DNA sequence: AAAGGTTGTGGGTTCGAGTCCCACCAGAGTCGCTT
DNA sequence: AAGCGACTCTGGTGGGACTCGAACCCACAACCTTT
């Protein structure tokens, strides 16, 4: 226990786990990443082929404009504008505080980084799938298949030098005929390389491997070029959306060789890649609750096909009925991926040992579930909970331990909606969760090696990123029509005085209090959330929500001399070992 | 012909652990469950007319002990323990905190004491004529069980306690020169200590010949113990020995024995599957059995390494019809796949086909059976399909068609979760449970046991008329299609009477008059248990008969022993005398081989009495009747089918469906009765236990 | 069933309490199939031999001695008219040898009933070794400790003696449900009647029987008949009879067995029809007898009143002829629960829907539905409106944009200041006096009504009949029970709005209940109740 | 004239509903010892 | 003094079991009810 108050304002207790999650995180990646992996599956120019403006149209999210919206940023003069952008266009960063706000033109239900090798100060990217119609809802039980648009955007370098006059730029998209995606995962590493490397004509140096968890219930598996070396290949003239039809580098779906009988898995609702070298297994969760892996690097005839257009259709090599119901989230062990932890729609956390597949290490009956994160350091899982059988005031947020050290569930934020999504930073040890009450908070764990009771008033440990309020002016554009968006930020520059702050008494009195709107779109509402993995842009957060509006987020406060101490170390080992 | 049976079995407690439903040789079904073994026991009851399955319903109780394996002293596994636990490193600290082998019980952890697995032993391994059940825990706690009387299992051994103090004893070595004393505090000699004594999975050998049974248990790291058990196993006492051999197989799956005969040379091996795919057969290199031998070398039947999990191993004696010899076809199922290898010893040593037959599902294979009189392989999935799965000889080797068995057309949507079938092949056994409602997931989920004819009636009477094995206890699968029938419709089926009356008359070895004896009970009991008065009392009348000619064959067997050896001047534990007048009594006794028999055994016999008392007045028996004996004062005691000595001990032993009684085996008995009193029941053929 | 087995058996058949050594040997003697072994003292020590020398039979001393049994034969068998009544034929209730007193929450797991559980003391040591050689002679033991020694057999074949071969040992039952079947066990073929085990046996509500015995009907250890007693009246009771599967016996009945013979007589008569006369007179039966098998074959539906002349059964002569919603609700993946259950009840609207009905449509458990009902009504998103239909008070839930326009709503308010009203209009041989929904409020008021108007009403019965009549021209189809009335009539008892005043009055040999009901202005000294009195007395006289 | 379908009665059956109350939870308080 | 880590002390809710209130059903006597 170390006493005294940090410099941004938090006592150095409650900042010493963020601080110790810098190392371990590092000592991780470099035993358990690598450089280079998947020499083969490399991007072709041949198979990226350009859509026309006549072609696109039926794939682009259908909302031309963003809702009317105006930020208010604390302890800032009062902005008083409306803002409305186009679809795939951004506000440019605030100069102060780095916010920037782009919108997508649907309602965002997927969205990953782009995973970059440390000190490489590249472009950064998100991924990110927004559902064609603001309105339309699609059902569980059936397969829709529908057309859909991947798009991939980019948010710059992310240095401070760089965020003064950012903007996020739509840097291209791909045209699925998959339904929508309802999970993005890249390769943890080895997927990408300097956009500067030499190679033939016909091959794109490569961002990335994106796997695309598909309402058809498959998963795609896509190489992503970097876009200077598709817009080298690319006509001048060229429309500006770039919109591309692609070849998959695989499709992986539930089957046998020679197996007509088409599989009761229904849609395939989450993924997880192995999180240690070489990433050579993936894990897809379906509707009807089975576990389904896939052996990416397989030769075998019983796994691997390759279809007439040489892509590839991959069988899996292991399957297990993990839950009883329609198994919502993965999230795999980083320390040792021997073991795996599911939640599903029976509302029950069961924690695996791929090993020994028949019984779980732990199962944990719960409310019903939505997002897990898996912080490395901590030996349990963070839960956030659709509230529909949560006694009231005490629907949340909890961390729960898999169950050797004991402790009881740690109640970390209380939350009056539904939390959509949660993203656990690993360099910071923070977490990150969007509500359907259309606030973005976070939250610092404490160290979960020590037992939690000791930790005699959590809300120290949280504050509000924004809150979203419909201000007036069942249906999108009956919304649209009679209010706008009020996003209030919050100074995440220090949290000194931080529960006396405007921003601190409007959640606490959001919390146990505040009533859920039901006579509405929910517009408001937050459906994902994303820390940056990379240590370069650590402190960055995505979000995006009901409304097609994406925003980014620098917790500066979180930022900290270690991370800079690592980012200048790592910089100068990467510029030694590339060049 | 497949069609449902009509009990379905309830299930208390979830279906636990790997392929979790198996159907033995003695007609006991078991279910590994998370509280227990269920132990389904299929009667041909011949005392009532229900026409459902007579399922007499047994369990294995779940230990209330959690089973630590033993990797070291007492404290030096404790402060061990309290290191890697508070290790700053996440991975050696997650991995232990995460592993079950190193935490079989915690402050938070579920207990694991249900049953990862169950095997069946051979007949004739328990004390009584029955089969031994080993079972598993999923805290590998390894033991074994027997029903020594019928209504509770008791533990006859803990195998993984003698395991664990035979390595400590060892040091965890197995051979002393080739490894060090590695410490303890090191996790890799931690977690090697805990995976070499962690039982996968597990089999029986057959019988080797004093008879003897080898059990092979399979460790996590390559490891196998073979342990061989004297005959009749009773506990410790019984185990011979055990032998460790290093197959070196990383992550082995599964195992099972490949025991093989040709030009009447025996072969054994051990065949182990990974988890990472390849299947290897292992010679059995050690063993202590003089009449067995082992293969030579080790056998590759798929060494791919492609990571489809050999989930099961099964394998069948064939007889193949165009190389003119016999052959082994071995099944293993792999994901969703089944490869099968055929192994024919020739003048070219093994002869070895395979192939991986390909389309069954779309989802990895969760149980597999073979029928072990055809090859018939049957396997099934968690969306509820099963596959019949026929073997076809080829000029050379085999191919395999197959064919969905609707399951949805008995049961409805449905999900199974294992399958069994019956000895000779007669009904399939299925965990069913809930499936999905139209897209729908099902509320509330019910494991349940049910059962489909596999065979027609006149395929199960044809295949018991033509019967090489002739025992009806090794049938009753059979015979109880036979027995629904005759209940079903309250006569027998003419043809059938009509060829067992030919088979009388041509053959009449005692196994036809035994069927015909079940044929006339299920009659009786069919017709409602005057022309029906006078039907029942014409059929009782033919029971009476039979069963009396049953009789007459075996007090014939028995003085025909009597004769042979030394004889038992004081008529020490037969009523020889007795039972020569009731082979006398009767102008039906036509068989001169019986009156000459007696002829000479009368000539032999004492002038002096020997009598039998009734143990309640010292007075004598008469011996008027089979059944029964009593005296003056009305006292009434049974007497032994096997003996015709009177039962009069407190505990005596009684057949599996109480038709027959026989006595308890004295240290005063010769040899030669000591083994007469293990027949089988003469009426029955049940253990008399 | 072997001779040893059946001992050890009709051992394990008493409870938890077991049997003294008379007890055993009357046991015996009373088995059904016959006991093979006729008892004797040399063969009762050789039985006891076998006892002592069982592991699973274990020896107590009960502090004192307990009663003998009495002859337990329960039923008839006989009758003077054509055929046998096997009703009931009522021994004297002596004090029960088994009075049953639960061994609750057992800590190994042993169940049933002993009144000295925690005070006998085990003598399993005293009557043999530890290697269960026997120490005592039965003769030695019963002198030695006479009724004292208890026999008991131990759990695991206590149990199997309950459920049989077939039934499942792994089965745990709650202990009230056990304590039922061991009582139905010591019963062997005469079970017991479930009017008997509430009423004398466990001393309990109906409701509680019935719900304990749930369980075993449910998992099927037991078999349900209905059965009679035949009381000193002379009428005869229906009630329940509980039967241990292996102790099933299809009971017949007087009525039963003649009106087959009746059914074979007019089904074998090939125009199906006789006259009732004939009919009794082929059986010999007498027409008070005959009158209830004519009503059960019509009401069997079996047969049809019919009525021909004498020269068209060749004067009108009577005869019998024989003869013989809501939608499912697909789940999407994104809307949260709470907000895809409220759009559920927004499209019902008006009319509402139930928790089991929502529970049905979201395919969701009964503890989660309840869930999203209370959590939707705590956001005051959602308004619950009881129900009455069947039996059950169910809740209806209707959204706020609906609730206040529902029927249910407005119906609701109307009886509320119906009764608003009808309350505050009230005023500032021998007489005793006695100690929401939309359609309880209306049977409230229209009461309330009825003694506002008629200052007294003569009977119960008229209150009934008007509400029957009342809510059958509102088209209900359920049936106002009596109980109902007389609950409610009490209801407004302690709210003060009426009197009940309660009497036998006594005329010309006979008696008749009263039951005035009047309004609170009155006292029994009253000339009205007294003038009430006098002319039931009057129309009541001869 | 000359009698039976039609009904009310005391009590048990039973059906699904809402209620119980204990264990657990989240928060705030106590205070022996340290800093 | 100011602070910490157990150790309590205080209001609130749900899980399964179970009280609850109702209609439904027997078989009888009452007689209203009919040619
Ligand atoms: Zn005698
Ligand atoms: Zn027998």
């Amino acid at each position: 226990h170390c006493r005294g108050m940090a410099p941004n304002g938090l006592p150095n207790h409650i900042m010493a786990p963020v601080w110790k999650c810098l190392h371990l995180t590092k000592d991780f990646r470099e035993q358990k990443h690598s450089y280079w992996e998947f020499a083969e599956w490399i991007p072709l120019a041949w198979k990226w082929h350009l859509l026309s403006e006549l072609e696109a149209a039926p794939y682009l999210p259908q909302e031309e404009k963003s809702p009317l919206f105006s930020v208010q940023r604390e302890g800032l003069p009062e902005d008083g504008t409306l803002y409305r952008i186009n679809r795939f266009s951004s506000i440019t960063a605030h100069p102060e505080r780095w916010d920037v706000s782009f919108f997508t033109g649907g309602p965002l239900w997927a969205l990953d980084w782009c995973p970059v090798p440390e000190g490489a100060g590249a472009s950064q990217y998100v991924a990110l799938f927004s559902s064609p119609d603001m309105n339309e809802t699609h059902p569980l039980s059936q397969l829709h298949s529908g057309p859909g648009l991947l798009q991939l955007w980019g948010l710059g370098t992310l240095q401070q030098e760089s965020c003064p006059g950012n903007r996020a730029h739509f840097v291209y998209g791909i045209a699925c005929d998959n339904g929508c995606i309802w999970d993005l995962k890249f390769c943890p590493s080895g997927a990408w390389e300097l956009p500067g490397t030499p190679r033939k004509a016909p091959l794109l140096p490569r961002l990335g491997l994106l796997a695309l968890a598909c309402s058809d219930g498959k998963v795609l598996l896509f190489s992503l070029p970097h876009p200077e070396a598709l817009l080298a290949q690319q006509p001048p003239d060229a429309v500006k959306p770039a919109i591309y039809k692609v070849q998959c580098v695989a499709t992986l779906q539930v089957g046998s060789m020679q197996a007509t009988d088409p599989s009761e898995c229904g849609q395939c609702l989450s993924l997880a890649w192995m999180p240690t070298r070489p990433h050579q297994h993936l894990a897809a969760g379906y509707y009807n609750g089975m576990v389904v892996f896939w052996n990416l690097p397989t030769n075998s005839p019983l796994q691997r096909i390759r279809l007439s257009d040489g892509s590839l259709k991959l069988y899996p090599f292991q399957c297990f009925l993990a839950h009883d119901q329609a198994v919502r989230t993965l999230q795999w062990c980083k320390a040792n991926s021997h073991f795996l932890v599911s939640a599903g729609s029976d509302r029950k956390i069961k924690f695996w040992d791929l090993r020994r597949p028949y019984e779980p290490i732990n199962s944990i009956k719960r409310f019903l579930s939505t997002e897990l994160a898996w912080l490395l350091p901590y030996n349990g899982v963070t839960v956030a909970q659709d509230n529909c059988y949560a006694s009231y005031g005490l629907c949340g947020i909890h961390y729960i331990d898999a169950g050797y050290l004991g402790f009881k569930a740690y109640f970390t934020a209380p939350r009056k909606g539904t939390v959509w999504s949660l993203s656990g930073s690993d360099w910071l040890g923070t977490i990150a969760a969007g509500d359907i009450s259309g606030e973005l908070i976070a939250a610092i764990l404490p160290d979960m090696a020590l037992n939690p009771i000791n930790v005699k008033r959590p809300v120290e440990r949280r504050f509000p990123i924004y809150k979203a309020d419909l201000i007036p002016y069942r249906t999108y554009t009956e919304t649209v029509n009679h209010h706008y968006l009020l996003f209030q930020d919050t100074d995440l520059g220090s949290f000194h005085d931080l529960l006396r702050r405007e921003p601190m008494l409007r959640m606490q009195e959001g919390e146990g209090h505040s009533q859920l709107c039901l006579d509405r779109l929910q517009l408001e509402a937050i459906h994902k959330v994303r820390f940056s993995p990379n240590l370069d842009s650590y402190g960055w957060l995505v979000s995006g929500g009901q409304s097609g509006l994406v925003r980014i987020h620098f917790v500066r406060g979180l930022a900290s001399p270690l991370g800079h101490r690592m980012q200048l170390e790592s910089r100068a080992h990467f510029n030694a070992m590339f060049q | 012909m497949v069609t449902r049976r009509e009990p379905a079995v309830k299930l208390q407690y979830a279906v636990s652990g790997l392929e979790p439903l198996a159907w033995s040789e003695d007609h006991r079904v078991s279910v590994s469950t998370a509280r227990s073994i269920a132990v389904l026991e299929l009667i041909c009851d011949v005392h009532n007319p229900g026409q459902d399955l007579v399922i007499h319903r047994t369990s294995v109780p779940a230990p209330l002990n959690s089973c630590l394996l033993k990797v070291g002293s007492k404290t030096e596994v404790a402060e061990c323990k309290e290191k890697f636990a508070a290790s700053k490193d996440p991975t050696v600290s997650q991995t232990f905190m995460l592993d079950r082998v190193f935490n079989p019980e915690g402050k938070a952890l579920p207990p694991m004491r249900g049953f990862k697995y169950t095997s069946w032993s051979p007949m004739g391994c328990d004390a009584n004529g029955r089969c031994l059940l080993a079972a598993l825990t999923m805290d590998n706690r390894l033991t074994i069980q027997a029903n020594l009387n019928r209504l509770q299992w008791v533990q006859l051994v803990d195998l993984t306690e003698i395991y664990g103090e035979r390595l400590y004893e060892t040091s965890y070595r197995l051979s002393k020169n080739e490894a060090p004393e590695g410490n303890l505090g090191d996790f890799a000699e931690f977690q090697r200590r805990h995976s070499m004594q962690t039982p996968v999975r597990m089999e029986w050998s057959g019988i080797c010949t004093v008879g003897s049974v080898l059990l092979a248990v399979l460790f996590e790291n390559g490891n196998i113990a073979v342990w061989q058990f004297q005959l009749p196993f009773v506990g410790k006492e019984s185990i011979s020995s055990c032998n460790t051999i290093e197959s070196g197989i990383t992550s082995p799956s599964v195992l099972f024995w490949w025991e093989y005969e040709h030009n009447n040379r025996k072969m054994s091996g051990l065949i182990v599957g990974s988890a990472f795919g390849p299947i290897k057969i292992l010679p059995v290199n050690l063993k202590a059995v003089k009449g067995y031998f082992t293969l030579r070398q080790p056998v590759i039947l798929w060494k791919e390494m492609d990571q489809l999990p050999v989930h099961s191993i099964k394998c069948v004696p064939l007889y193949h019809p165009y190389q003119k010899c016999s052959c082994s076809l071995v099944v293993a199922a792999r994901g969703s796949y089944v490869f099968w290898c055929l192994l024919l010893i020739s003048k070219a040593g093994l002869n070895v086909h395979n192939s991986h037959v390909t389309g069954l599902h779309s989802l990895p294979i969760v149980s597999m059976t073979a029928d072990k009189q055809n090859g018939t392989v049957y396997t099934c999935s968690s969306d509820g399909k099963v596959r019949q799965l026929i073997p076809i000889f080829t000029d050379v080797a085999l191919k395999f068609e197959h064919q969905l068995i609707k399951l949805s057309d008995v049961f409805g949507s449905v999900r199974t979760h294992g399958i069994a079938v019956s000895p000779c092949g007669a009904y399939l056994a299925i965990i069913t449970t809930e499936g999905m409602i139209n897209g729908l997931h099902p509320v509330n989920k019910n494991y349940q046991v049910q059962f489909v004819t596999l065979k027609t009636f006149e395929e199960a009477a044809a295949q018991l008329l033509e019967s090489s094995v002739q025992n009806l206890f090794k049938q009753v699968d059979l015979i109880d299609l036979v027995r629904w029938k005759i209940l079903k419709d309250k006569h027998i089926p003419q043809f059938l009477q009509e060829a067992l009356e030919k088979k009388i008359e041509s053959s009449g070895v005692t196994y036809f008059w035994r069927f015909k004896l079940f044929l006339l009970r299920i009659l009786y009991q069919s017709m409602q248990k005057e022309p029906m008065e006078e039907k029942l009392l014409e059929i009782q009348g033919k029971i009476e008969a039979v069963e009396m000619h049953l009789t007459r064959e075996h007090m014939k067997r028995v003085l025909g022993e009597v004769y042979l050896h030394t004889w038992i001047t004081e008529n020490t534990s037969i009523p020889t005398r007795g039972l020569c007048n009731f082979l006398m009594s009767d102008e039906e006794y036509d068989d001169r081989t019986a009156r000459v028999l007696i002829g000479h055994i009368s000539k032999k016999m004492n002038k002096q009495t020997f009598p039998e008392h009734c143990s309640l007045c010292k007075e004598i028996l008469p011996f008027t009747d089979r059944k029964q004996a009593v005296c003056s004062n009305g006292h009434i005691w049974l007497r032994c089918f096997l003996t015709y000595q009177s039962c009069q001990s407190l505990i005596y032993r009684r057949c599996l469906l109480h038709d027959s009684i026989a006595r308890h085996p004295a240290p005063e008995d010769p040899d030669w009765i000591k083994r007469l009193l293990q027949s089988p029941c003469p009426f029955c053929d049940s253990p008399v236990f | 069933m072997d001779a040893l087995e059946s001992l050890l058996d009709e051992v394990a058949l008493e409870g938890l309490d077991g049997l003294c050594l008379p007890a055993l040997w009357s046991r015996l003697e009373t088995r059904v199939p016959p006991f093979p072994l006729p008892l004797e003292p040399c063969t009762q020590e050789f039985l006891w031999r076998a006892l002592a020398t069982h592991p699973g039979i274990s020896f107590y001393e009960e502090p004192r001695e307990r009663p003998d049994l009495q002859l337990q034969d329960r039923y008839e068998e006989i009758d003077l008219e054509t055929g046998i009544l096997e009703s009931r034929r009522d021994p004297v209730a002596l004090e029960d040898v088994y009075p049953i007193h639960m061994i609750l929450e057992n800590k190994d797991g042993i169940q049933g009933s002993c009144r000295y559980f925690k005070e006998r003391k085990n003598i399993t040591n005293d009557i043999r070794t530890k290697s269960l050689q026997p120490r005592c002679t039965m003769v030695e033991a019963f002198d030695r400790w006479g009724k004292k020694l208890i026999i008991v057999a131990s759990q695991a074949m206590r149990y199997r003696a309950l459920i049989g071969q077939e039934g499942d040992p792994d089965l745990k039952l709650p202990d009230f449900s056990y304590c039922i079947l061991e009582r139905l066990g010591r019963s062997r073929w005469q079970g017991e009647l479930q009017r008997d085990l509430h009423t004398t046996a466990f001393k309990v509500d109906a409701g509680k029987l019935h719900y304990h015995r749930k369980i075993l009907n449910k998992n099927g250890l037991i078999t349900m008949q209905s059965h009679v007693i035949r009381l000193p009246t002379g009428a005869q009771q229906h009630s329940i009879l509980l039967l241990l599967n292996r102790f099933h016996v299809d009971r017949r009945s007087k009525y039963d067995i003649l009106m087959e013979k009746l059914s074979v007589m007019l089904s074998t008569r090939t125009n199906h029809i006789e006259t009732l006369g004939k009919l009794r007179e082929e059986l010999g039966l007498c027409e008070r007898t005959f009158k209830r098998l004519y009503q059960y074959m019509l009401n069997a539906g079996l047969a049809k009143v019919v009525s021909l002349r004498l020269q068209e059964i060749h004067v009108m002569v009577r005869c019998l002829k024989l003869l013989k919603t809501v939608p499912p609700v697909d789940i999407v993946f994104e809307r949260d629960m709470l907000t895809q259950t409220y759009d559920l009840i927004e499209r019902r609207g008006t009319k509402g829907i139930s928790q089991a009905e929502i529970r049905v449509a979201m395919n969701v458990g009964k503890l989660e539905a309840r869930m999203l009902c209370r959590l939707l009504q705590r956001f005051k998103v959602v308004k619950g409106f009881m129900e009455d239909e069947g039996r059950q008070r169910t809740t209806k839930y209707i959204s706020c944009v609906f609730a206040e326009e529902s029927d249910l709503s407005r119906q609701y308010q109307r009886e509320k200041a119906r009764s608003e009203l009808l309350t505050t209009v009230s005023l500032a041989a021998v007489i005793e006096e006695v100690r929401e929904t939309y359609r309880l409020l209306k049977r409230r008021n229209l009461i309330i009504e009825a003694v506002t108007n008629l200052r007294l009403i003569e009977s119960l019965f008229t209150i009934q009949k008007m509400i029957m009549d009342q809510e059958k021209q509102e088209g209900v189809s359920t049936k106002c029970c009596k109980k109902s009335i007389v609950r409610l009539v009490r209801n407004l008892s302690e709210e003060g709005l009426l009197r009940l005043y309660r009497t036998t009055v006594i005329q010309d040999g006979i008696k008749k209940k009263v039951d005035l009901v009047v309004h609170p202005s009155m006292d029994q000294n009253d000339p009205l109740v007294r003038s009430a009195i006098e002319q039931v007395r009057f129309r009541i006289s001869n």
